[PDB]
DNA sequence: TGCCCCCCCTTCGGTGCTTTGCACCGAAGGGGGGG
């Protein structure tokens, strides 16, 4: 047969063999419609029909284009993937219009047939067999084998994106005032030329691309804006993501709400203020994904104003290298964070969000922490450098915390911004015991088989308490002893536990927690004046250590 | 016309698979610039997909230079490469490079380039360059030459180094030359200006091979002024019962590594129940039993010696105010070296910074001393330290570690 | 009733010290999106 351009070696895993899978039943309306295709690869030359002499086979099945009156032909490879040597896939990343430049001249392409246009590898061909039913299994029917890239082998979109930069490589070099963003079949291409040297460019590419078998038919040429791209609408000044369906529906099931916070997250990107937690809380519990949830108050506020915030068209701007990034985040409550991307003030970039609760005790400055490596990551992404930073706290609040905190931590150059509520801390520990103050030795222990237990106290003046504790364990009394503490002294307390667990959630300054117990504790923190902690080995004879032992034991 | 040495992986082992992450632009024009030459001079060779192994690769700056240097990130091929101690390609290291009054290190990673590398390992030294926003796909590569940063590159190269430094190394009997990586280790007694000397020697000396990032830097270390933090107990006169459970704490811990040590007596001073200000006394079995204690701190750990089978551990804690203390260790509490680092770059403003700069200490620390380097136990979260610590790496190697986050309940290795 | 990539939110099981309870993390399955 004809040589397209350069294959590409492929093998099997080690000691593998083809697939065997055979065909399932298929409807009449779909063998009907398969067979009219399957002339036109044999046509073309991307299918071969010789294969008596092939003993492998894989199912096909069809699906129509999106939203368009052809059908899509697909082969189950999912037997010949578990069999095909792994690949390394060059597709690393989405490109974003917010990392877009400015430009004079823009123009759209896509390849057709992009991987019927591509050559398999030769030895790789026979594994690609298929059969299709003629007449409802009357008689044998067509075989055939893949000349070309198949929809449904997991090698096909890796081969054809770097079968696809080989051929545009000579382009680019040659030609370096242009700027071209290849994803799959579809080519972005702009530069600041006249419209006419553009034109010129732009079918000099097309007959290059036809210089190696690759067409680019007008249907899916796009001249004109607002531009189509990554699901985007490109305008020359701005740009902006195409409109989003929102589900009005008035029985939510467990299904409904999975399509709404993730087109919630996909909008998120430019528009701003997007809260998913109350909506992302109704979905936790080992639900059926068709079980119905009614919408609590909290989440139907948050899909209210969400709504709002859909209601208004919202903008994105292109990328200015001259100037810098900035990146101002804002707390929205309960663990969520919104952040704008911009250069000029009101001229965003992009927007996102970030309301990732890790682990079961954290802060507020924990969390803005996160949410500027998240920032970050992003910016070195789509720009290739880490923005300037407004953020809402204070730069004595983050002073106290980085220099005090034990792991190292740090955020890049940022400035504050005013913008309430402030991120602050809501207590801090003494560093040295407290003088006057009372002095609570504090300690618990629980029955490993009864799961029952005691927690108290025992202090400098003679105050003692021993609470009874059930369905409780070794941690929760010694978290319990704590709070007992707390809760019987006054503004200024001493207190020093053997609970090397307490300590260390205590030590971290948290805000928030899973636990009620710790939250209560949280509570009583934040109406003291001065606390100090200390620890002291157990079972050592040390001070109170040593009576409260045995009063919880 | 040189012939490759065929290289195996450990049997069972596939190769690496390691995503590319994101790089900032100048680190992108910086890979561009290089990898086009090495591209031009068949040092590199542009690859596909059908090779699924992949290594990350970056670029970075070392102290006090302006220009990049390629760095890849073979830790995960290191690991998977056959060790050269079986085939013994190994280099031996000198006992005697840690007493020499100043040692320099020079990057002799450029040398590496003329040896071909065999035809079947090359699929390992797979790495991809990304680019910003996704603008072009990955653009990958691999190696025909010995690459930098390769356990097997000093290892196969080590019979070319050896005839190269026969007529130094017979000149100048007293100095030590030690190779780890692609760097190399240049100790000896003399003057400062006399050993520098002798390193400009050395520089030229390999020009004649040369002509038969670059060789022009070096950086100057001095082991035998290398101190160690020992544990430390503070001398007070007035103790209230909060200093004396400090103490108490503090010597419970240290019972671990000096077993001697005993508490009976300093323990019944807190027999009451007492207020954590309130100033009490020493009894006289507390003064005996405070000073014995101080005299067991002195003495070395008794059945504390390096292991060469052995991996080494290293801990950092943050002390705050720019300090920061370690141990090196292959058992735990059987410390092999502790110390502590002050006034590094970044202090009082950059932890991540700083302690990028302690890992790189105490990897060249047991380079010198040992020769491996160690794991890392690095006291940051993950995410914290995975973003930030590319912009401050100066060396031409990357240690293994793991992040922890241990509470100081017991302020052990720093008062 | 196919293939490949990226994002968020939840669950679940494995791992190692807080230890036999509890906290963390990576994989996986749900969704969004791209081709
Ligand atoms: N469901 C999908 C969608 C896309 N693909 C990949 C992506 C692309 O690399 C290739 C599609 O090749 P086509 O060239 O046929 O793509 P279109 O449907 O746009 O066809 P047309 O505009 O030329 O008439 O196959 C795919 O596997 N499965
Ligand atoms: O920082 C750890 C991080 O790095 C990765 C990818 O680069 O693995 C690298 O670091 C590990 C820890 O030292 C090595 O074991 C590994 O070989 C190396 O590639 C990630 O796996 C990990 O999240
Ligand atoms: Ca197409
Ligand atoms: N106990």
């Amino acid at each position: 047969p004809i040589s397209p351009i350069e294959t590409v070696p492929v093998k099997l895993k080690p000691g593998m063999d083809g697939p065997k899978v055979k065909q399932w039943p298929l409807t009449e309306e779909k063998i009907k419609a398969l067979v009219e295709i399957c002339t036109e690869m044999e046509k073309e030359g991307k299918i071969s029909k010789i294969g008596p002499e092939n003993p492998y086979n894989t199912p096909v099945f069809a699906i129509k284009k999106k939203d368009s009156t052809k059908w899509r032909k697909l082969v189950d490879f999912r037997e010949l993937n578990k069999r095909t040597q792994d690949f390394w896939e060059v597709q690393l990343g989405i490109p974003h219009p917010a990392g877009l430049k400015k430009k004079k001249s823009v123009t759209v392409l896509d390849v057709g047939d992009a991987y019927f246009s591509v050559p398999l590898d030769e030895d790789f061909r026979k594994y690609t067999a298929f059969t299709i039913p003629s007449i409802n299994n009357e008689t044998p029917g067509i075989r055939y084998q893949y000349n070309v890239l198949p929809q449904g082998w997991k090698g096909s979109p890796a081969i054809f994106q770097s079968s696809m930069t080989k051929i545009l490589e000579p382009f680019k070099k040659q030609n370096p005032d242009i700027v071209i963003y290849q994803y799959m079949d579809d080519l972005y291409v702009g530069s600041d030329l006249e419209i006419g040297q553009h034109r010129t460019k732009i079918e000099e590419l097309r007959q290059h691309l036809l210089r190696w078998g690759l067409t680019t038919p007008d249907k899916k040429h796009q001249k004109e804006p607002p531009f189509l791209w990554m699901g985007y609408e490109l305008h020359p000044d701005k740009w902006t993501v195409q409109p989003i369906v929102l589900p009005e529906k008035d029985s939510w099931t467990v299904n409904d709400i999975q399509k709404l916070v993730g087109k919630l997250n996909w909008a998120s990107q430019i528009y701003p203020g997007i809260k998913v937690r109350q909506l992302s809380k109704l979905l936790r519990g080992t639900k059926a994904l068709t079980e119905v949830i009614p919408l609590t108050e909290e989440a139907e506020l948050e899909l209210a104003e969400n709504r709002e915030i859909l209601k208004e068209p919202v903008h994105g701007v292109y990328y200015d290298p001259s100037k810098d990034l900035i990146a101002e985040i804002q707390k929205q409550g309960q663990g969520q964070w919104t952040y704008q991307i911009y250069q000029e003030p009101f001229k965003n970039l992009k927007t996102g969000k970030y309301a990732r609760m890790r682990g079961a005790h954290t802060n507020d400055v924990k969390q803005l922490t996160e949410a500027v490596q998240k920032i970050t990551t992003e910016s070195i992404v789509i720009w290739g450098k880490t923005p300037k930073f407004k953020l809402p706290i204070q730069k004595e609040t983050w002073e106290t915390w980085w220099t005090e905190y034990w792991q190292a931590t740090w955020i890049p150059e940022w400035e504050f911004v005013n913008t309430p509520p402030l991120v602050k801390l809501w207590y801090q520990l003494e560093k040295e015991p407290i003088v006057g103050a009372e002095t609570f030795y504090v300690d618990g222990a629980a029955n490993r088989e009864t799961k029952l237990g005691k927690a108290g106290y025992v202090t400098n003046k003679g105050r003692q308490k021993v609470v009874p504790l059930t369905n409780t364990t070794n941690q929760k009394t010694e978290l319990q002893a704590i709070y007992l503490a707390l809760q019987d002294s006054g503004l200024e307390v001493n207190i020093v536990t053997n609970s090397q667990y307490a300590l260390g959630i205590i030590q971290a300054q948290p805000d928030k927690s899973e636990s009620e117990l710790v939250n209560q504790i949280i509570e009583q923190l934040i109406k003291k004046e001065k606390v100090y902690l200390a620890w002291v080995p157990a079972h050592k004879g040390i001070g109170g250590n040593e009576q409260v032992d045995k009063l919880v034991s | 016309p040189i012939e490759t040495v065929p290289v195996k992986l450990k049997p069972g082992m596939d190769g690496p698979k390691v995503k590319q992450w994101p790089l900032t632009e100048e680190k992108i024009k910086a890979l561009v610039e290089i990898c086009t030459e090495m591209e031009k001079e068949g040092k590199i060779s542009k690859i596909g997909p059908e090779n699924p192994y992949n290594t990350p690769v970056f670029a970075i700056k070392k102290k006090d230079s302006t220009k990049w240097r390629k760095l890849v990130d073979f830790r995960e091929l290191n690991k998977r490469t056959q060790d050269f101690w079986e085939v013994q390609l190994g280099i031996p290291h000198p006992a005697g490079l840690k007493k020499k009054k100043s040692v320099t290190v020079l990057d002799v990673g450029d040398a590496y380039f003329s040896v071909p590398l065999d035809e079947d390992f090359r699929k390992y030294t797979a790495f991809t360059i990304p680019s910003i926003n996704n603008e072009t796909p990955g653009i990958r590569y691999q190696y025909n030459v010995l690459p930098q940063g390769w356990k097997g590159s000093p290892a196969i190269f080590q019979s070319s180094m050896t005839k190269i430094l026969e007529p130094f190394k017979k000149q100048n009997p007293d100095i030590v030359i030690y190779q780890y990586m692609d760097d190399l280790y240049v100790g000896s007694d003399l003057e400062i200006g006399q050993h520098r000397t002798k390193i400009e020697e050395l520089r030229q000396h390999l020009l004649r091979w040369g002509l038969t990032p670059f060789l022009w830097m070096g950086y100057e270390l001095h082991p035998d002024k290398w101190t160690v933090q020992p544990i430390v107990l503070p001398e007070k006169d007035s103790w209230t019962v909060n200093d004396i459970q400090k103490l108490v704490g503090k010597l419970n811990w240290a019972s671990q590594i000096y077993p001697g040590i005993k508490v009976r007596q300093l323990s019944k001073l807190l027999r009451g129940t007492k207020a954590l200000t309130e100033v009490i006394p020493l009894t006289e079995e507390a003064e005996l039993e405070l000073a014995e204690n101080r005299e067991i701190l002195k003495e070395p750990v008794h059945g504390v010696y390096y292991d060469p089978s052995k991996d080494l551990i290293a801990e950092i804690q943050k002390q705050g105010q720019g300090q920061w203390t370690y141990q090196i260790y292959q058992e735990p509490f059987k410390n092999l070296k502790t110390g502590k680092y002050a006034r590094m770059r970044g202090a009082h403003t950059n932890d991540v910074k700083q302690l990028t700069e302690a890992v790189q200490k105490i990897t060249t620390e047991s380079i010198v001393i040992w020769g491996k380097t160690p794991k890392f136990k690095l006291p940051i979260q993950k995410e914290t330290w995975e973003t930030w610590w590319t912009e401050y790496w100066q060396a031409t190697w990357i240690p293994e570690w793991e992040f922890v986050n241990t509470p100081p309940l017991v302020k052990l290795w720093y008062q």
